RNA sequence: CUUGAGUCUCGUAGAGGGGGGUAGAAUUCCAGGUGUAGCGGUGAAAUGCGUAGAGAUCUGGAGGAAUACCGGUGGCGAAGGCGGCCCCCUGGACGAAGACUGACGCUCAGGUGCGAAAGCGUGGGGAGCAAACAGGAUUAGAUACCCUGGUAGUCCACGCCGUAAACGAUGUCGACUUGGAGGUUGUGCCCUUGAGGCGUGGCUUCCGGAGCUAACGCGUUAAGUCGACCGCCUGGGGAGUAC
């Protein structure tokens, strides 16, 4: 509504779910969409499939924006976080510089006990 | 007296004070019997990461051979004046000179 | 350890002649140094647990040194403690 | 081989990420490996060197 | 980690990610650290490596 | 007397110790911009957080703790233990040529001191994690494992407590006893014409012979062959309990 002609796509792709918000290269969110918020629950949103076809329907906002071409952010594991590019970068999308913002820690909070079964 | 291979960075639109500021030092060094052995300029050159913002600064080095009371009187002056940025400081290692 | 100066110094002033650093004297003397003044890098920190160890190994040093002096040379002994202001 | 201020030679012991190379990927002596990984972080002090491909 | 190409042709290039960053780095914190298991469990891998 | 031990000169490497700085990565929190209906979590869930606008995203800021990569069969230390960088104060180990003292040594009941973590005192600090505790789920039950929160504590200063599978489950010091492979650091030599090669010291992994072993296994870093000194064992339970 505004015709950005080109943004930034991020992508938080986490073990148990995966969103994409797409903004102009200031950081201000244009558009977003996520997995679970598209249908599918529990183990079935927290897979590769799952992104993709919610991330298609992230475009189906940014796009009306004059969006022609944008960048990629990635940070964390899980399904989706290669999917997600795909996606959009054959969505009509034009891609450009594809970065992995993943945090990294160089050592300093100590991560939860958690998980012992 | 030993030597100190010391390199300080000064904010960029204070260029200006970078002479200034290593004329004093080298006066008071050489005061107390200091010995400079080297005196590199690396200029306004940039920076890696935006050490506090402005990625471009104005490096200098010394390298000079005064003995550690008056450096000391010196390690201070640097975190008391806003003009000059991250100061660092290394130790003898043998008079070095030139190069770089 | 001990200044380079300071060091050899001290051996000329309880050597038996010059150069002779592993003179009996000798030791203690030099000994005694970095011991009275380890005092003041031990006075401050005091936690230097670790440093403590050098220091009572040292000072124990003396002793076994001091007592093989007394042992083979009363003179001599009785001697460098006076200079040395030791023995309580 | 070992000083911050050659940053050129550094550049051969750094990925793209920032960090240094592993002593065996370069099959450098440890000895050396030791000194020089140092210059690294030193240099990194200086901004003469990136923390990461990011800051 | 950062990688831009030239020409649309469609290449990922996640060599420059995995190739260090990415899991490992993250896998190996993503739970509670090890505390005891790496100066043992992780010093056993020479325990495999020597042959 | 000089080979034991030690002193000196000269170098050698080091997460060895005390103190003070200091950088960047991330976490959480606060403020605001953008944006809208989810997020979070699981095996599913649910509690929980979201229209009072979360999450995501960008900008600024507050703070605490820990230092990715290098990093290892690695290094240092009496032991515990010790990792960013910088300086200051400081201990020990090693080789080299020699110069020097001249058996000044080894061991050691009692004694002295050092002692992980948890815990205790006083006063600070507190992001993350987390006994307790609180919900939610699981189950026949589930005072647990799992999820959502979360106090002590963890961090700090000085003092106290002295325990651990405080483990190599292997006391210390010295001497001899076939080998092979590799790491670590010192030193002598070689068209050094090379990192290349040869030696020769300290340390350290792996395989292993003789011999030792009940066997497993140990094996010049012995648990082999001997010597000096010390500690301890004498069936299991009761019991490292009572007094
Ligand atoms: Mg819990
Ligand atoms: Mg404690
Ligand atoms: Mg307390
Ligand atoms: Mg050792
Ligand atoms: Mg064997």
């Amino acid at each position: 509504r505004k015709q950005v002609s080109d943004g930034v796509a991020h992508i938080h792709a986490s073990f148990n779910n995966t969103i994409v918000t797409i903004t102009d290269r200031q950081g201000n969110a244009l558009g977003w969409a996520t997995a679970g918020g598209s249908g599918f629950r529990g183990s079935r949103k927290s897979t590769p499939f799952a992104a993709q076809v919610a991330a298609e329907r992230c475009a189906d906002a940014v796009k009306e924006y004059g969006i022609k071409n944008l960048e990629v952010m990635v940070k964390g594991p899980g399904p989706g976080r290669e999917s997600t590019i795909r996606a959009l970068n054959a969505a009509g999308f034009r891609i450009t510089n594809i970065t992995d913002v993943t945090p990294i820690p160089h050592n300093g909070c100590r991560p939860p006990k958690k998980r012992r079964v | 007296m030993r030597h100190y291979e010391i390199v300080f960075m000064v904010h960029p639109d204070q260029s200006e004070q970078v002479p200034g500021m290593i004329e004093r030092y080298t006066a008071a060094i050489t005061g107390a019997e200091g010995k400079i052995h080297r005196l590199e300029d690396w200029g306004r050159r940039q920076l890696a990461y935006p050490i506090n913002k402005l990625h471009k600064a104005h490096y200098v080095l010394m390298n000079v051979e005064a003995p550690q009371e008056v450096i000391d009187e010196l390690e201070t002056t640097f975190r008391f004046n806003d003009a000059v940025i991250r100061s660092m400081v290394m130790r003898t290692k043998h008079a070095v000179t030139e190069a770089s | 350890s001990l200044s380079t100066e300071a060091t050899a110094k001290i051996v000329s002033e309880f050597g038996r002649d010059a150069n002779d650093t592993g003179s009996t004297e000798v030791q203690v003397a030099l000994l005694t140094a970095q011991i009275n003044h380890l005092q003041g890098h031990f006075a401050e920190h005091k936690k230097d647990h670790h440093s403590r160890r050098g220091l009572l190994r040292m000072v124990s040093q003396r002793r076994k040194l001091l007592d093989y002096l007394k042992r083979k040379d009363v003179a001599r002994y009785t001697r460098l403690i006076e200079r040395l202001g030791l023995r309580r | 081989e070992i000083d911050y201020k050659d940053i050129a030679t550094l550049k051969n012991y750094i990925t793209e990420s920032g960090k240094i190379v592993p002593s065996r990927i370069t099959g450098t002596r440890a000895k050396y490996q030791r000194q020089l990984a140092r210059a690294i972080k030193r240099a990194r002090y200086l901004s003469l060197l990136p923390y990461t491909d990011r800051h | 980690i950062k990688v831009r190409e030239n020409e649309p042709f469609d290449v990922a290039l996640r060599r420059f990610k995995r190739s260090c960053e990415k899991a490992g780095v993250l896998a190996e914190v993503r739970r509670r650290e090890f505390y005891e298991k790496p100066t043992t469990e992780r010093k056993r891998a020479k325990a495999s490596a020597v042959k």
